[PDB]
């Protein structure tokens, strides 16, 4: 009834995201081999530390074409989002260019060819380092097959890693229902209240659409300094999908 | 202020519109100005409003119809007498290799030669209407003989030929030229990330306006 290629992208997304959970939850059953396969199943097969550990590399090696697929476009799209952020937060809201707009509410309301234009000089200028003022032109909608294959990755990387596994006293560091997971919290005795935490400032801003950075203060990453070129350890400030792949 | 530059003042000190297009209707864009009591008609040009109207509350019509100017009957204008042409380019030499004031935009945030190319677009789509003086009660009328201007061509030529002017305008918006109307330029009170994330990028829209109105819409001429 559509014959979309978003679809066809999505559901083999889909697919590809079922088998790389069941490979995990397979490769997680092999501490307990013979525990939970061997003695239960009448027909297993035998088991070695090091046939295990070619299974491993196996499955490293045959999943690192589309960990870098992800981890470049996640990172192109991380770095279009933060930008808009930055210019938000520097821009002035009365413009029609502004993130911030009604102009761009996306739903009270271009030609087609001023589109794809829009679209072809983003590209441009994002490659060649050179989007300042300008709102990078992107669809997260239309990245459903990226959602998949990032969650399937992130599924497996986070279950076998579960399987590998007066001052600063735990009073004063920030609870799991503030902190944020994978950011440092902002120290407590540097910034002030209006900053720290906005909502004992402003408690009206508890809103069922609320974001958890307007609520508790924006954080902050240790990377891009402290040396090294990991491709990790250096943040996601590039914004285009090349140099994230060259990374 | 930047709009009051000798360069830019230099450069935008072209004569009147009436001065060449007489009292009959054209084709040109039009700007009123609420200061002067210049509404419903009665409508001045570009060159009054860069010059007779600096600071003056002074805009574009958008529904533009052909018009002419009529700075003369509602305020002192001072674009009707035009000076000494040559000593025009004389000074714009000197002030090309003397001053590094070239380098510097004005109030709109436009350097001097995204300023001249605009100038020499607009100026040849409008200029092509003027009828010549041909051959075939109101003393006041200001004097209504002369031709359109044509020092903006000869600006635009020299200071493409230097190479501080052009360099300027290449290297508009990267890490040492901002323009004073974007948003990158005062990012000092924003958090560390944010700044690093706007230093990242460097502006290249006044970079494509420049190049889009010296290929597309300066049709004119291939010098
Ligand atoms: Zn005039
Ligand atoms: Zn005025
Ligand atoms: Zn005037």
């Amino acid at each position: 009834n559509a014959s979309s290629y978003l679809t066809s992208a999505s559901s083999l997304a889909r697919a590809y995201s079922i088998v790389i959970r069941q490979i995990s939850d397979l490769m997680g059953l092999i501490p307990k081999y013979n525990h939970l396969v061997y003695s239960q199943i009448p027909a297993a097969v035998k088991l070695t530390y090091q046939d295990a550990v070619n299974l491993q590399n196996y499955v490293e090696e045959k999943l690192i074409p589309t960990w870098n697929w992800m981890v470049s476009i996640m990172d192109s799209t991380e770095a279009q989002l933060r930008y808009g952020s930055a210019l938000a937060s520097a821009g002035d809201p009365g413009h029609p260019n502004h993130p911030l707009h009604a102009s761009q509410n996306s739903a009270r309301r271009m030609s087609a060819r001023g589109d794809f234009l829009n679209y072809a000089l983003s590209l441009m200028r994002s490659h060649n380092d050179e989007h300042s003022d300008v709102l990078p032109v992107l669809d997260v909608c239309s990245l459903k097959h990226v959602a998949y294959v990032f969650q399937a990755l992130i599924y497996w990387i986070k279950a076998m890693n579960q399987q590998t596994t007066g001052q600063n006293h735990p009073f004063f560091r920030r609870s799991d229902s503030m902190t944020f997971l994978g950011c440092i919290p902002p120290n407590p005795f540097e910034v002030p209240l209006a900053e720290a935490i906005p909502l004992a400032d402003q408690p009206h801003l508890l809103q069922p659409n609320a974001r958890k950075e307007d609520l508790f203060g924006r954080p902050s990453q240790g990377l891009y300094s402290s040396s090294a070129s990991s491709g990790k350890c250096l943040m996601e400030v590039t914004v285009d999908r090349n140099c994230l792949e060259v990374l | 202020n930047p709009d009051d530059s000798p360069l830019y003042v230099l450069c935008c000190n072209d004569t009147c519109s009436f001065t060449w297009t007489g009292a009959e209707h054209i084709n040109q864009d039009i700007f009123e100005c609420r200061t002067c009591g210049l509404l419903e008609s009665l409508c001045c040009c570009t060159e009054c409003a860069r010059v007779c109207h600096k600071g003056h509350d002074c805009k574009l019509k958008r529904t533009s119809p052909t018009a002419y100017c009529d700075c003369w009957e509602k305020c002192k204008c001072k674009t009707l007498i035009a000076g000494q042409k040559s000593a025009r380019l004389d000074l714009l030499y000197r002030l090309l290799t003397a001053t590094n004031l070239v380098t510097l935009p004005n109030s709109r945030g436009e350097h001097l030669l995204l300023f001249l190319v605009q100038t020499v677009a607009r100026q040849t789509v409008e200029h092509c209407q003027y009828r010549p003086p041909r051959i075939r009660e109101d003393s006041d009328m200001p004097d209504h003989d002369l031709e359109p201007p044509r020092f903006a061509q000869l600006a635009l030529e020299r200071v493409l030929q230097d190479w501080n002017a052009l360099k300027s305008m290449i290297m508009f918006g990267s890490q040492e030229n901002k323009d004073p109307l974007s948003a990158s330029s005062r990012i000092g009170h924003l958090l560390p990330e944010e700044q690093v994330y706007l230093n990242q990028q460097s502006g290249t829209i006044r970079l494509d306006c420049f190049t889009h109105c010296l290929i597309v819409k300066c049709t004119a001429d291939i010098l």
